[PDB]
């Protein structure tokens, strides 16, 4: 009755809900978690028709993630509650505040694999349900409502552009992990990861270098399978910001050192993407010319074909007019 | 492009050019996707296709298959297709005989495209595929069912009520011994499983509509399946008379046990609902019927 | 030598035992001292001791019998260890089912059977369950029919199957007298297991030996038909009376009983004798009656 009444009894919000978090660590965590999540849900819905509200949201989720890190037992009950909500409603209880809170907790390895698995299965189920509903009008007549989860996952990008720290970290982690998860709904998931990475690069100005380093390292990790979509993402991210590549240089040469290992026509895309880096800088041009000289004199055809194919792009890139 | 097809269909039998008609139908199918479903042009196109299928009569198998596929692809996006399936089931039932062998049926030819030549496994598999799609749709909807609840249940019950008539019409057809029988038996087992899944919800969660559905299933579908199972014995025996024989027999006789198992599962859950709700739902369903066997030693020589 | 000496020392106590429970723990400790898979002479002595305890009569000092739940559990375990170690399981089952039950029903108005005083109208379901389960386990042990690799081994295998079928028929016939719900539940549960074991194991043998031997195969199938018919009638009775405990076993049993017929048709088709096969509808009949 106490928690119900004080939940009914809604600046001073973060200390107050911190006190309730301690009391519910003594008492029942699920009820207060549901109450606060719902309350912020109608707050956001009212806002749908703000800066202080976003600051309050960031502060309170910071207190919640700090408390959950202090006491990790609450997380299992929270995930059980969310599983029950997902069972009870067709993708309901997944709002921008809730997913922001979930992403904030997915940085300290507190069962982050479980978080990613839950999000992935929910996303695939939502996409499959929408796909089935779109096919027939008889379904559309009876079941008009639809809970598209991609809409909220895109909206939390804009919601998290006001300075939240853990939220963007978890968001980038999910966006990267979706690429490995995808390895058709899988194409939808891959496009969904590419869109999230493009949006969070376009938004998070201070975090450009970390994203560039992460995608560059992932691109040249191992040529086990086709990674052409990674190269498309590389082109899309680098074409937006030209000077960004210059700051994070001297890693391009390391990738160039072993380009002629598993070329599947991705070398043309990579060279076309990083051509702006090559034209402005002469050191990269010298290193690439050295690699091409190594390739052309090679005695094996497999490396030779990629070498001459890249060599053609090198020749056509630079104008010889004067 | 409609004029060329209209001209070729009305041409004399001397010059037909079946490949031209097939390509024209495929082009029409490809171009139909551009039309907006809400436009009046879509309704005009549907009316033209239905008129063409009803009026003309064709003997080529591929042309009829293409035309019916086009018609169903249009009809799914606009309304439920069960009425057309019922009409086609009645037409194919009229075209061929009946297993009873003491009943006379005359005329009632709704569609001229369906005739004695065309009532082959083509139209029988084409109809059963659409029925399977409808059943998968209803299976998806029922799991969502588990003020809105009343509307959803009222919507769900009508589909099964209409589909039972289609299967009742098709069960009483003396079909050939091919894949058309196997598809029929497998679809029968599937629909009984769907009815079981529906009843399990009311177990977990009485009304007049469900009682009417159970009465209809008991009266129209349950007794006919056993008669069909008797007829297919003679059908398969006559087929095997003309012709790895053990593998052929096992493949031919495979789906009957699954049908029996599905019927008994439905009966079991129906009894559970009956005794947990104080309604004698079992009054509608008759007793079961079982098959024995014997060996004629005289005919062994 | 030490194990054998201790075994003899403990076995010497069998004369003076005050009640059932002491004997039950005596069998437990005797089994515990021995190895996992017991050896010949110890196995024979254990079987003799178990039968000796089974054939005795246990009464309290104040008269009356020892009817109770703990008595039932001890009796179940004693029957299990007795049948697990007998020289020929089917001979023992046939002897019990052909002697003890008829002398119970024919004579004993309210008492027990002369040969087996432990057997009584309260304890009959325990005997029925143990005998049926052990029969199914014994049937499952027979090897499968090899692809016509057996010369004169098929005779021995057919003899074993014939004995098993006769025992199954005798056990099935007892259900007509005792109409208790546990009896029907046990028989419905285990009849399907016996039938699927027969389909999985026996039919490859009848495929590859129908040409050489014919009369034995037809007699075997004709004997099995009676038990299958009575199983159908029991399923019908359980469905009519609407017993929730009983109806759970009907569907799988009916599925297997339907598979049996078409497997026989495949057996005939394997030897180009498909013209002789015939199928018809079986008239419904209640238990111990008609219509």
């Amino acid at each position: 009755f106490v928690v119900e009444k004080v939940l009914r009894m809604f600046q001073e919000i973060p200390p107050l809900v911190y006190q309730l978090l301690l009391l519910s660590a003594k008492g029942s965590k699920k009820t207060v978690l549901e109450g606060i999540i719902s309350f912020f849900n109608q707050l956001d819905k009212r806002q749908k028709e703000l800066d202080q509200l976003r600051h309050v949201e960031g502060t309170v989720i910071l207190h919640i993630v700090s408390a959950i890190n202090l006491d990790q037992d609450i997380g299992e009950e929270l995930i059980k509650h969310l599983k029950t909500e997902q069972q009870k409603d067709p993708g309901k209880a997944l709002c921008p505040f809730s997913v922001s809170l979930l992403l904030s907790t997915a940085v300290k390895h507190r069962l982050q694999e479980q978080i990613f698995d839950f999000l992935k299965t929910s996303i695939t189920r939502s996409c499959k349900d929408l796909q089935i509903l779109q096919a027939s009008k008889f379904l559309q007549d009876l079941c008009p409502q639809q809970y598209d989860v991609t809409a909220v996952i895109l909206e939390v990008v804009k919601n998290s552009a006001f300075g939240w720290d853990h939220v963007t970290q978890g968001l980038v982690d999910l966006g990267f992990s979706l690429m490995e998860s995808y390895e058709m709904p899988a194409q939808q998931a891959c496009k969904l990861g590419a869109s999230i990475l493009l949006e969070t690069f376009k938004v998070h100005e201070p975090i450009r270098s970390d994203i560039l380093e992460q995608v560059l390292n992932r691109v040249l990790t191992k040529a086990a399978s086709p990674v052409s979509h990674f190269i498309d993402l590389l082109s899309n991210i680098v074409v937006s910001a030209p000077l960004v590549l210059q700051n994070s240089s001297s890693r391009v040469t390391e990738t160039f050192d072993n380009l002629s290992f598993l070329p599947i026509d991705t070398v043309q895309g990579l060279l076309r993407a990083v051509q702006p880096l090559l034209k402005v800088s002469m050191s990269v041009r010298d290193s690439l010319i050295l690699v091409l000289q190594k390739a052309i004199f090679s005695r094996q055809l497999d490396a030779r074909k990629a070498a001459v194919a890249g060599f053609l792009l090198l020749l056509r890139n630079f104008k010889i007019l004067g | 492009f409609q004029r060329s097809l209209v001209n070729q269909l009305s041409s004399a039998e001397d010059d037909f050019n079946s490949k031209e008609t097939q390509l024209l139908i495929t082009i029409l199918s490809t171009l139909s996707k551009l039309l907006d479903p809400g436009s009046q042009q879509f309704l005009q196109f549907l009316t033209w296709t239905v008129k063409i299928c009803k009026e003309n009569a064709l003997e080529d198998l591929s042309c009829c298959k293409g035309l019916l596929t086009l018609l169903f692809s249009l009809h799914v996006l606009y309304k439920s297709p069960v009425s057309l399936l019922r009409e086609l089931a009645q037409d194919i039932h009229a075209c061929l005989g009946d297993i009873d062998q003491d009943v006379e049926i005359e005329s009632r030819s709704h569609f001229a495209i369906v005739n004695v030549k065309t009532a082959a496994p083509t139209v029988c598999l084409l109809v059963l595929g659409q029925a399977d799609k409808v059943l998968e749709e209803v299976d998806w909807l029922i799991k969502r069912l588990t003020n809105q609840t009343q509307a959803l249940e009222k919507g769900v019950i009508l589909q099964l009520g209409t589909l039972l008539t289609v299967f009742h019409e098709l069960v009483q057809t003396a079909l050939p011994a091919g894949s058309c029988v196997d598809s029929l038996l497998r679809s029968l087992s599937k629909t009984y499983a769907i009815l079981t899944s529906l009843i399990k919800h009311y177990i977990q969660a009485v009304p007049g509509r469900l009682e009417k559905l159970v009465k209809l299933s008991g009266s129209h579908l349950t007794p006919q399946c056993y008669s069909f199972i008797t007829y297919v014995q003679n059908i398969h025996s006559e087929s095997l008379s003309f012709a790895t024989v053990m593998a052929k027999v096992l493949r031919d006789t495979k789906p009957i046990p699954n049908l029996i198992f599905a019927i008994e599962q439905y009966e079991k859950f129906l009894i559970h609902l009956s005794k947990k709700s104080k309604v004698n739902l079992m009054q509608y369903m008759k007793l079961s019927t079982s098959r024995d066997f014997r060996i004629n030693a005289s005919m062994l020589d | 030598e030490l194990i054998s000496e201790s075994f003899q020392y403990l076995l010497n106590f069998q004369a003076s035992i005050p009640s059932f429970q002491c004997a039950f723990i005596l069998t437990q400790v005797l089994m515990a001292i021995s190895e996992k898979p017991m050896t010949g002479w110890k196995r024979e002595k254990m079987a003799s001791l178990a039968k000796q305890f089974l054939c005795q009569s246990w009464m309290k000092p104040g008269g009356d019998r020892e009817k109770g739940s703990h008595f039932n559990s001890a009796l179940h375990t004693l029957l299990c260890v007795y049948l697990e170690h007998t020289d020929n399981i089917l001979k023992a089952i046939e002897e019990i089912s052909s002697v003890g039950v008829p002398e119970l029903i024919n004579s004993a108005k309210d008492g027990c059977s002369s040969t087996y005083p432990t057997l009584s109208r309260q304890t009959f379901p325990v005997f029925f369950r143990v005998m049926m389960a052990q029969l199914e386990s014994s049937v499952k042990s027979i090897p499968a029919g090899k692809p016509s690799d057996s010369g004169e081994v098929q005779l021995e295998k057919l003899l074993k199957w014939n004995i098993a079928v006769r025992n199954f028929h005798i056990l099935i016939n007892l259900v007509k007298v005792f109409d208790s719900r546990p009896v029907l539940s046990i028989c419905l549960k285990y009849g399907r297991l016996f039938v699927e074991a027969f389909l999985k194991l026996a039919m490859p043998l009848l495929d590859h030996s129908f040409k050489k031997h014919r009369d034995d195969v037809q007699s075997l199938l004709k004997t099995l038909q009676l038990s299958t018919r009575q199983l159908h009638h029991m399923c019908g009775h359980s469905k009519i009376h609407q017993d929730l405990g009983l109806t759970n076993h009907v569907p799988l049993l009916k599925k297997s009983l339907e598979q049996f017929v078409y497997r026989v048709k495949a057996m005939l088709a394997f030897n180009h004798c498909q013209e002789a096969f015939w199928v018809g509808v079986l008239k419904n009949r209640d238990l111990q009656g008609e219509e």
